[PDB]
């Protein structure tokens, strides 16, 4: 068969570019204003500030390493880069997403300790640095198997044909090659459990405990409302991406349905996830009261 | 009654006579005499050492006579003796009362003293055969908090308290050899003369008094400040002293003329002064303020010759070494910094 | 009833008023002379070379 | 290279040991609650101290309640300028202010006006709105409830509060004077005034102090975390 | 075509 | 202040023995502890050192591997586990307290010592050329000493120590850092020397000062003693 660069009409394509660009900018501005206050303030080096800075770093890494590449893959027919860039992009995107999620979990842990256990000793800065190191290391090795094996195989059924002079080029796909589907299934399952199930369960459990212990004032209602908002955001923003992953991994989807979902709602799921990553520093720096000094 | 009013009028007559005498001896202000001298440059002291280890607001520090060892008290129940050359901690003395407001170093170096809201001056022995620092004596008798204390020798210490009195103690016996009364407000600081034959005390009644240690009497009373005097320091020559007050002005008083000499103030400075100290030659008057930095003043010209801005909280302590090589600043941010010049 | 206090105050004032005082010009000259004589012995006023500085950061 | 002598290295090791001991002492002191006791001359301070438990200096008393060792500092014997030492207690967890409910009628040595209740209110105004205590909560204790109940049967509350237009019963008078004490606060956003009428029982006042301290510590932890 | 959005 | 050592006696070569020293009258935890041996009719020889808090441990070359030094601060006891004892280990073992800070006086107190009997290159050389000096009461006598390398450090200290061992007694400290008089020592003792040759001067000598005078360096931890100069009356 054949395929063409600039896959579809310029209207919806430009809509995709405008939306993704929006997320990017929002992410740039929020993360920059979050990071600038931390470095400029020597005294703002407490444990919670360190965790917020780590979240900002992870969100910047998510943004500038995931949104551009994902936009190009959804705007250029086929995979337009090489194998080394393929491995690098996959590794950095996965590590960044995992680090952002685990930094959210660590922030929830720090908040949980401050309320339900007020008399326990406060976490030391060395403990915060150790926790950050474990977060980064766990993010590295959770999906290292997905990064060691990516060899940018090409397909021969169709041709890129470019956009000028109908220059035929091989179509490239950066899909991983599991020797069979069993380890594909189990790996996607453990990734699901370790990125969405366990982190969301931990966050909601500690936030529920915080609310329960807090209910035992006017501004306290603001605190519980903010916690509920954060938890519901982490549910809703990441729900569709993992839902599409789950549906496209198991069950039995016909090629037409798989094509339509991949080209229509999968970019929407990525947009939601990147919006979550871009709004994380917004809320964690603006709704954070000691930042508003 | 009639007698009380007559005595009040008589005292007013003495006050007027003293003021007239001070005016009579006032011919030319010290600003005019030094108007022809070369101004000092821009003093540019920079932090050479940072002494960390205190976990609360540092309230007092004092240099040893060797210009190397210093002691500091920081209201966390600790008296730390530092090796300023290497920032090593020689000793860490736990205090029975963690409300210490002053500390002193004996000129011999064998003892340190401290006191505070417990109204007790505690003497600590550093040179013991047991290898630890023990409380040699606990001087009790003051009815208010201890504000300052200074060793005359290994057996004599003079303390100022919040009960509007100063006392001279015999450490061995533990009794008050002499009591200095006359202040109508809390005495906040004292400074011993170089010969230890006299000492000045600054009180909350906006007045400073000169006392004779042996006679136990007040010789002169110096006024001019508008608020409490928080600091006092003798000129190195011993014939003058400087006071720091809450009205954001430092003033220099000369004993022989019995009046003010020059005022050290600026419009941009509105916070009180916590500590004052003179340079080795007396040319520079260093003063700590509540705006977190220490200002170096030309003692002969009332010109701010430099700023020591290195503390994040109120500078509560000040001290220049005996040899004049360095100046140490204590602060409420729980840090001591050693400052020095460069050429 | 404060009569003794008033007597003590007036006696202290009388003792304070009987001291001799030199002119302010003489005290100013004395302070200037002390400051000038002990100059260049003042490490804060006149910084010393780093070789003889015991608080040098190079150490 | 080290460029240190043997004695220099040993002195450095001694300094490191001193640093370790200082850090341990600071960590131990961080898990402690410091309370400042304030009140009038005969405002039930002694009864308060006996309920939770040389020279006329600071009196410090300790008592452990549910693994929350407290330190209560009494400065009622300091007959000096408060402003010259009140900044020492800047980081105290809370201030325990004790007033006597039966002082609405009584008058101190200064017979001309100067009602003891008004004097305590003036003292409360200076401490609550002090520059140093802008985030320090106050655990207000209203002592001598029974004497107030007996005195209110005959002497009306109008002597202390002529503007009072309520009944002469104990409940309304107590609530009104509590409202007067609470309204002296000018920093409602930052600090919270906890109020408890002292009971003749012994084991309930310490429970209220523990509850208020727990709430204050939770609020401070939340502020440090940045939730509010 | 484009049936490969890839992990994140 | 008092240090009492125990555990000495006759031992078989190649065996093991555990020396213990009990401290009393001072803060044992704040002091570094040394073991110093003295072979019969010979000079002092440093054996081992344990820092305050057991952070740092040093051994002499002749005892490294075989000797182990340890302390029990709560019970105020210093140990020395000696294994594979040779005939050269026959000596009287002293326990020496030594605290280290600015201006401290290390090696100030020595224990009474316990006797042990075995029935069979870069080290600073401290040279005392004279071995015996005939002395008369009331005169001034100077003891000379030398070092292989300069004992003056860049910080200005000269780590030379002078000890006096009265007959039938444990050594006592006289001068630390070549110039400072130890506490309790009469003012008639004085020390000098620049960096390599040092002199201890006993002006107006009297009795109770006869014995062997030892020089020790404290620059590098393989601490070395002089052969000892004997003052005979």
């Amino acid at each position: 068969t054949y395929v063409n660069y600039y896959l579809h009409q310029p209207q919806v394509a430009a809509i995709f570019i405008i939306s993704y660009f929006l997320i990017f900018f929002l992410c740039m501005m929020g993360n920059t204003v979050v990071c600038f206050i931390v470095m400029r303030n020597k005294h703002m080096h407490t444990v919670t500030n360190l965790f917020i800075l780590n979240l900002a770093i992870s969100d910047l890494l998510v943004g500038i390493f995931c949104m551009p590449i994902t936009l190009l893959d959804n705007i250029i027919a086929g995979w337009p880069f090489g194998n080394t860039m393929c491995k690098i992009s996959g590794l950095v995107q996965g590590i960044s997403v995992a680090a952002s999620v685990f930094t959210l979990v660590a922030i929830a842990v720090d908040r949980f300790q401050c309320v339900v256990y007020p008399f326990k000793p406060k976490l030391t800065i060395k403990t915060a640095f150790v926790i950050i190191m474990i977060i980064w290391v766990l993010a590295i090795t959770i999906m290292s198997p997905s990064a060691v094996m990516l060899h940018v195989q090409e397909e021969k059924y169709y041709r890129v044909r470019l956009n000028s002079q109908n220059k035929t080029s091989p179509v490239y796909w950066c899909r991983e090659d599991w020797p069979n589907q069993e380890m594909r299934k189990i790996y996607t399952t453990v990734l699901f459990a370790n990125i969405y199930l366990a982190p969301l369960s931990l966050i909601v459990i500690m936030y529920g405990r915080i609310g329960i212990s807090l209910f035992r004032s006017r501004k306290k209602q603001k605190i519980i409302k903010m916690l509920l908002i954060v938890a519901l955001l982490f549910i809703l923003s990441w729900l569709p991406l993992w839902t599409l992953m789950m549906l496209s991994d198991y069950a039995d989807l016909s090629p037409n349905e798989l094509q339509i979902i991949n080209i229509y709602i999968y970019p929407f799921a990525h947009w939601l996830a990147f919006g979550n990553s871009s709004v994380n520093p917004i809320i964690y720096g603006f709704f954070n009261e000691n930042f508003r000094r | 009654q009639s007698e009380l009013d007559q005595l009040r009028q008589e005292a007013e007559q003495l006050k007027n006579q003293i003021r007239d005498a001070r005016k009579a001896c006032a011919d030319a202000t010290l600003s005019q005499i030094t108007n022809n001298i070369d101004p000092v440059g821009r003093i540019q002291m920079r932090t050479r050492r940072t002494l960390r280890g205190h976990l609360a607001k540092i309230y007092a520090m004092h240099w040893g006579t060797d210009s190397r060892l210093l002691v500091s008290a920081s209201q966390d129940g600790k008296l730390i003796i530092w090796d300023s050359y290497t920032t090593n901690k020689v000793h860490a003395i736990p205090l029975r009362s963690s409300w210490v407001m002053t500390c002193a170093y004996a000129p011999s170096g064998n003892y340190v003293a401290c006191g505070g809201l417990d109204n007790i001056c505690s003497i600590y022995n550093l040179k013991t055969r047991e290898g630890n620092v023990r409380v040699s004596r606990e001087l009790a008798g003051h009815t208010g908090y201890l504000s300052c204390c200074r060793f005359l020798d290994d057996n004599q210490i003079v303390t100022s308290s919040g009960d509007t009195t100063c006392a001279l103690w015999d450490i061995e016996t533990g009794q008050q050899t002499t009591t200095f009364t006359g202040h109508t407000g809390d005495v906040m600081s004292l400074s011993l003369a170089p010969d230890t034959r006299l000492f000045v005390s600054g009180a909350c009644d906006a007045s400073a008094k000169l006392w004779d240690v042996r006679e136990g009497m007040c010789r002169q009373t110096f006024t001019g400040h508008e608020s409490d005097i928080n600091a006092i320091c003798f000129f190195p020559n011993g014939n003058a002293f400087a006071t720091g007050s809450d009205d954001a002005t430092c003033r220099l008083f000369d004993l022989r003329a019995d009046q003010e000499l020059m005022t050290y103030s600026h419009d941009n400075i509105i916070c009180g002064i916590t500590s004052v100290s003179f340079s080795k030659s007396g040319r520079l008057l260093l003063a700590g303020y509540d705006d977190f930095n220490c200002n170096v003043w030309d003692a002969l010209k009332a010109d701010r010759a430099g700023v020591l801005a290195g503390h994040d909280n109120r500078v509560s302590c000040l001290g220049v070494t005996d040899d004049g090589m360095a100046v140490a600043t204590g602060s409420w941010d729980s840090f001591l910094k050693i400052w020095n010049g460069s050429s | 009833a404060s009569i003794a206090q008033a007597r003590k105050l007036v006696e202290q004032l009388k003792m304070e008023a009987n001291i001799d005082r030199i002119k302010v010009s003489k005290a100013a000259a004395d302070l200037m002379a002390y400051c000038e004589a002990h100059a260049k012995e003042d490490p804060l006023l006149t910084p010393v070379p780093a070789s003889e500085n015991p608080f040098r950061e190079k150490k | 290279g080290c460029t240190l002598s043997a004695e220099d290295k040993a002195a450095v090791e001694r300094s490191k040991m001193i640093d370790r001991n200082l850090r341990e002492d600071g960590e131990k002191a961080a898990r402690e609650v410091k309370l400042l006791l304030l009140g009038a001359g005969e405002s039930g301070k002694s009864t308060i101290v006996k309920q939770m438990k040389k020279t006329t200096g600071i009196v410090e008393t300790h008592f452990t309640f549910k693994d929350l060792h407290f330190k209560m500092f009494d400065v009622g014997a300091q007959r000096s300028e408060r402003k010259k030492w009140i900044h020492c207690f800047e980081g105290v967890t809370a201030i325990i202010f004790c007033v006597a409910l039966s002082d609405y009628d009584l008058v101190l040595a200064e017979d001309e006006e100067m009602n003891r209740m008004h004097e305590s209110m003036k003292l409360f105004d200076s401490i609550c709105n002090n520059k140093w205590f802008t985030d320090t909560s106050i655990i207000l204790f209203l002592n001598k409830k029974d004497l107030f109940e007996e005195k209110i049967k005959k002497s009306p509350l109008t002597i202390c509060y002529p503007e009072y237009a309520g009944s002469n019963t104990y409940e309304e008078a107590a609530a009104y004077i509590q409202c007067q004490f609470e309204d002296l606060n000018k920093r409602k956003d930052t600090k919270e005034i906890y109020t408890h009428f002292t009971c003749s029982t012994d084991t309930k006042n310490v429970q209220f102090v523990f509850d208020a301290v727990t709430d204050v510590i939770i609020k401070n932890n939340l502020k440090d975390c940045g939730l509010f | 075509f484009l049936f490969q959005p890839q992990r994140f | 202040v008092q240090l009492v050592e125990s555990g000495g006696g006759l031992v078989q070569p190649g065996g093991s023995r555990k020396l213990s020293c009990s401290a009393s009258g001072f803060a044992f935890s704040s002091f570094g502890m040394h073991w110093v041996r003295q072979a019969p009719e010979k000079g002092l020889e440093w054996v081992a050192y344990i820092s305050s808090g057991s952070g740092t441990i040093y051994y002499a070359d002749t005892v490294k591997g075989r000797f182990t030094i340890s302390r029990d601060d709560p019970k105020n006891t210093l140990f020395l586990q000696m294994t594979s004892l040779r005939s050269e280990d026959t000596a009287m073992y002293y326990c020496v307290r030594s605290i280290y800070y600015y201006g401290s006086s290390p090696f100030d107190f020595w224990g009474q010592g316990t006797t042990l009997t075995v029935s069979a290159s870069a080290d600073i050389v401290m040279t005392q050329a004279t071995s015996s000096v005939p002395v008369t009461p009331g005169e001034s006598v100077s003891i000379s000493c030398r070092s292989s390398k300069s004992l003056l450090h860049s910080n200005g200290n000269t780590y030379l120590y002078w000890f006096l061992q009265r007959p039938g007694q444990s050594p006592q400290l006289l001068i630390y850092r070549m110039s400072n008089l130890a506490s309790g020592v009469p003012d008639r003792f004085s020390g000098s020397g620049s960096g390599t040759a040092f002199t201890l001067t006993i002006s107006r000598l009297e009795a109770e000062d006869v014995g062997v005078y030892y020089c020790m360096q404290h620059l590098e931890y393989p601490l070395t003693f002089g052969a000892g100069t004997k003052l005979e009356l």
